[PDB]
C-alpha cells in the first residue's frame, strides 16, 4: 500500500510545492544568441542541469517512489521534455511574447527564426503561455499538472491510475477552495487537462528537432541528455 | 547500463 | 449559434446522429499479401474514411460557425487522431486485436519495426477504454473534443473565434458530466472519470504524432502510394 | 484550393 493514497489534499499540495525544483540560470555572457550553435548550446546546457533536478523532484512526487526502478526510468524518459516545456511555459507567463528559459535568458520569435524548424515550436510554446495567463493558472494547479504529466505520459498499472485519481481530487480541491462553482470546477479541470494534449504535441515536435540536432553533431549533447533522447527512437 | 538508473537510486 | 443553445441530451443525440459509417477494407484472406499491401489497405481505408470524416465534422455543433480556413486547419491537425480513436473504439471488444474494418482484424503478430510500437499503443488504448467501460455517448464527445481542441493553439480578430471554440468545448464538458451523473456516478467519480478520459487524449495525440512520422517516411520510400488527399493532410504537418 | 478546402466548401 502506498502512502500517496493516504495523503489529504492539502498534504498533496504541500508535498508537491516543496518538491519544486529551483529556477536555474544560463551562462552570464551578455551576447543574445542568434545562430543555432550558441542558442542550442545554451538551451542544451540548461536542460542538462535541469534534468538532474527533475530526477530528484520526481522521487518526491507521491507514489513515484513506490514504482519499480524500471518503471521510474520509463516514465522519466517519456515525460522529460514535456516537463521541461511546461516549466518553461509556466515561467514565461508574466512575460508575454517572451520565453523565459532562465531569468537571464529570455528569447522571442525572431531568435527562434535563426534556427531552422524552431520558430514553429517557439510559437506553440508562446501560445501555451498566453493560454496559461488567460486562464490565470495558479502555482498549486501547475505542480499538479506537472506531476500528472510524469505519471500519465508513459503509463500505456493500477497504482498509477489510483495516484492520478488523487491528483484529480487535489485539483478539484483547489478550485473548490478558490470559490469556483461545481460547473466552473469541471469546466476548468477539462481546460487544464486538454492543454496536456498540446504539451505532448510540443514535446514530440521538440524531440524530432533534438534528433535532427543530434545527427548534425555540431551542438554537443551530454551522455544523459543523449540517453533520454535515445529512449524515444 | 544507463545514467538514469544511477541517478534514480541515489 | 445553435451549438451554444443545445441541452446536454440534444448535444449527444446530435453527435450520435452525425456518426460516420464503419467502412470495409479490401482485405482478402486468400491474398498472401506482404506489408506494403497491408499499409495499402489501411491507406485506402483511411482515404475513404476521410471523406466521411469531413462531412461528420460539419455536423459537430459549432464547427460550421468557423471560417473555412479554420475548419481546414482543425481537420488537418486532427485527422489521424480522429481515425485512431475511431479504430480504438471499434476494437474495444476484441482484446489483442485492432478492428480496422469488420473484415480486417489484425493482431500485433502481423504488422512489421516502429509499426508494432504504434499497434501496441493502439491496443493499450483500446484495453484502456475496455477496462473503463467507455460508453458510445462518451466516445462521440471525446471525438468532437479532439476535432475542436487539437489545432486550436496553432492558428486579430481571429482570436474571438478561438473563444467560440472554447465555449463549445466547455459545453461538451458539461455534456460529459451530465452523462456520468445520469450513470449514477458520485461527484468525485464524475470528476475522476472526466480526467481519466481527457488524459487519454494526450496518448491519442502521441500516437498520431508517431503515426504521422511513420507515414512521412513511408511516403519517401515510395513503395506504397498515398492518396492525393492523404498527401495534402500529411503536408500540413511537415517534418522531418 | 486544397482538396480538403473543396470538400468542406461543397
Ligand atoms: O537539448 C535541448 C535543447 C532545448 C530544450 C528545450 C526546448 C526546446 C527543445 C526542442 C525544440 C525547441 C525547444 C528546453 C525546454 C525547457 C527548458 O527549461 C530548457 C530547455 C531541451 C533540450
Ligand atoms: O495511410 C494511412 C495508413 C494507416 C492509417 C491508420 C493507422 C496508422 C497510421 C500510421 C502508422 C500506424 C497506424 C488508420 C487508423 C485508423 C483508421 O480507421 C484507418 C487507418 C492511416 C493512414
Amino acid at each position: 500500500n502506498s502512502l500517496a493514497l493516504s495523503l489529504t489534499a492539502d498534504q498533496m499540495v504541500s508535498a508537491l510545492l516543496d518538491a519544486e525544483p529551483p529556477i536555474l540560470y544560463s551562462e552570464y555572457d551578455p551576447t543574445r544568441p542568434f545562430s543555432e550553435a550558441s542558442m542550442m548550446g545554451l538551451l542544451t546546457n540548461l536542460a542538462d542541469r535541469e534534468l538532474v533536478h527533475m530526477i530528484n523532484w520526481a522521487k518526491r512526487v507521491p507514489g513515484f517512489v513506490d514504482l519499480t526502478l524500471h518503471d521510474q526510468v520509463h516514465l522519466l524518459e517519456c515525460a522529460w521534455l514535456e516537463i521541461l516545456m511546461i516549466g518553461l511555459v509556466w515561467r514565461s507567463m508574466e512575460h508575454p511574447g517572451k520565453l523565459l528559459f532562465a531569468p537571464n535568458l529570455l528569447l522571442d520569435r525572431n531568435q527562434g527564426k535563426c534556427v531552422e524548424g524552431m520558430v514553429e515550436i517557439f510559437d506553440m510554446l508562446l501560445a501555451t503561455s498566453s493560454r496559461f495567463r488567460m486562464m490565470n493558472l495558479q502555482g498549486e494547479e501547475f505542480v499538479c499538472l506537472k506531476s500528472i504529466i510524469l505519471l500519465n505520459s508513459g503509463v500505456y498499472k493500477d497504482h498509477i491510475h489510483r495516484v492520478l485519481d488523487k491528483i484529480t481530487d487535489t485539483l478539484i480541491h483547489l478550485m473548490a477552495k478558490a470559490g469556483l462553482t461545481l460547473q466552473q470546477q469541471h469546466q476548468r479541470l477539462a481546460q487544464l487537462l486538454l492543454i496536456l494534449s498540446h504539451i505532448r504535441h510540443m514535446s514530440n515536435k521538440g524531440m524530432e528537432h533534438l534528433y535532427s540536432m543530434k545527427c548534425k553533431n555540431v551542438v554537443p549533447l551530454s551522455d544523459l541528455l543523449l540517453e533520454m533522447l535515445d529512449a524515444h527512437r | 547500463h544507463k545514467i538514469l538508473h544511477r541517478l534514480l537510486q541515489d
